[PDB]
């Protein structure tokens, strides 16, 4: 549609290093931010999961021993048959 | 194999008597119990059976007087859906006694070599 | 994949986050909290099919904001045109 | 008033035989604004028949280089493609291919007032690191 239009642009802007905000109104303007002023801020590493999909923990153990996931927050994101989406933060814990 | 002696331990037998899980599940729950009491200095660790979820979890006070945390021992090869995680979050809140923090539990992932990696899972957006 | 990823993007957009979902990150994407206090210089962008006539009446610009026209071409490449109030 | 109809620069733009009387008038309006109101050093009109456009190619200050001004009535419309075409035409007229393609769009409202807009290929923020309130 005119809805493939926005995808191609969004992807190209992403590939070029920009950040997109307020880009959910398909029919409206969106915002395009230079990456460099923003990227060094705290952020999530986010992941799209169908709610029934199994998330292989083998990668989360590689992260654990190589010290790769320590100061990081991973964001699990799943939309429900509700229409809503549910969010779980996942952080390495020292104990 | 090299660990058949753990079947004698009273907290192993307590976990096994929950009649939840196979030997790998009971074993990794027991391994996490030992780690929390010896490799950390946890005050108390209690085991609790959630048979609806067919999960054993450990509920404990990391420090005396401090609130309770839920630790969910899991082999490296288990299957975890996001939906399953949400159900563990909801059950974890009941075991913690519906406080005021957002739902969270600790997932204790156990590799075949018995290394354990701990991850805190919390409802929503943390950092 | 796609309709399912964009349902999350739009929810994060509606909550005020910045997103980057470049192909570099594999299936992952990066999510940055919005800042309601600070204005960061940015483009206000528009998606246009290359042939659609844009009405000139449908036209706010300064040192911190620029209007950005975007159109994908047959060859998979997108072209960008910045539009700025001129001080003559 | 009607005196515009016989002004030599107006007549020279019409001898381009590009577009209709309004496109000539709009381009004449902007020519007068650049040369009278904004005091440009020199403004020349050029026709490009393939795009059916009258351009003003000017030097704002005697030392600097050429820039392309494109008059258009507010009523007109442009595709992005057409804008790209004007960018590529401006690159020839300004002779500056080492710089991002650009031109100035001179939009004439109905009451004859002129607002100017600079259009540049690519990503132009005057200060991409700027941080301000709100």
């Amino acid at each position: 549609p005119a809805h493939e239009l926005r995808y191609s642009i969004y992807r190209d802007l992403w590939e070029r290093g920009f950040f997109l905000s307020a880009a959910g109104k398909f029919g409206g303007d969106f915002l395009v931010y230079p990456g460099d002023p923003l990227r060094f801020h705290a952020h999530y590493i986010a992941q799209c999961w169908a709610p029934e999909d199994t998330i292989p923990l083998q990668d989360l153990v590689a992260a654990g021993r190589l010290g790769t996931s320590v100061r990081k927050t991973l964001l699990l994101c799943s939309p429900q048959p509700d229409g809503k989406v549910v969010y779980t933060s996942l952080q390495w814990a020292s104990l | 194999p090299e660990d058949a002696w753990m079947g004698t331990h009273p907290k192993y037998l307590e976990m096994m008597e929950l009649d939840i899980g196979d030997a790998t599940q009971v074993y990794v729950a027991f391994l996490v119990y030992l780690d929390l009491m010896e490799s950390k200095s946890w005050h108390e660790v209690n085991c609790v059976g959630l048979p609806e979820l067919q999960l054993i979890c450990l509920v404990g006070t990391e420090i005396e007087g401090e609130g309770l945390q839920t630790v969910v021992p899991t082999p490296i090869t288990a299957s975890l859906s996001h939906n399953r995680i949400r159900e563990i979050l909801k059950a974890s809140r009941k075991l913690q006694g519906d406080p005021d923090l957002p739902m969270s539990f600790t997932l204790a992932i156990v590799e075949s070599d018995s290394t354990i990696v701990y991850y805190k899972l919390t409802d929503g957006f943390m950092l």
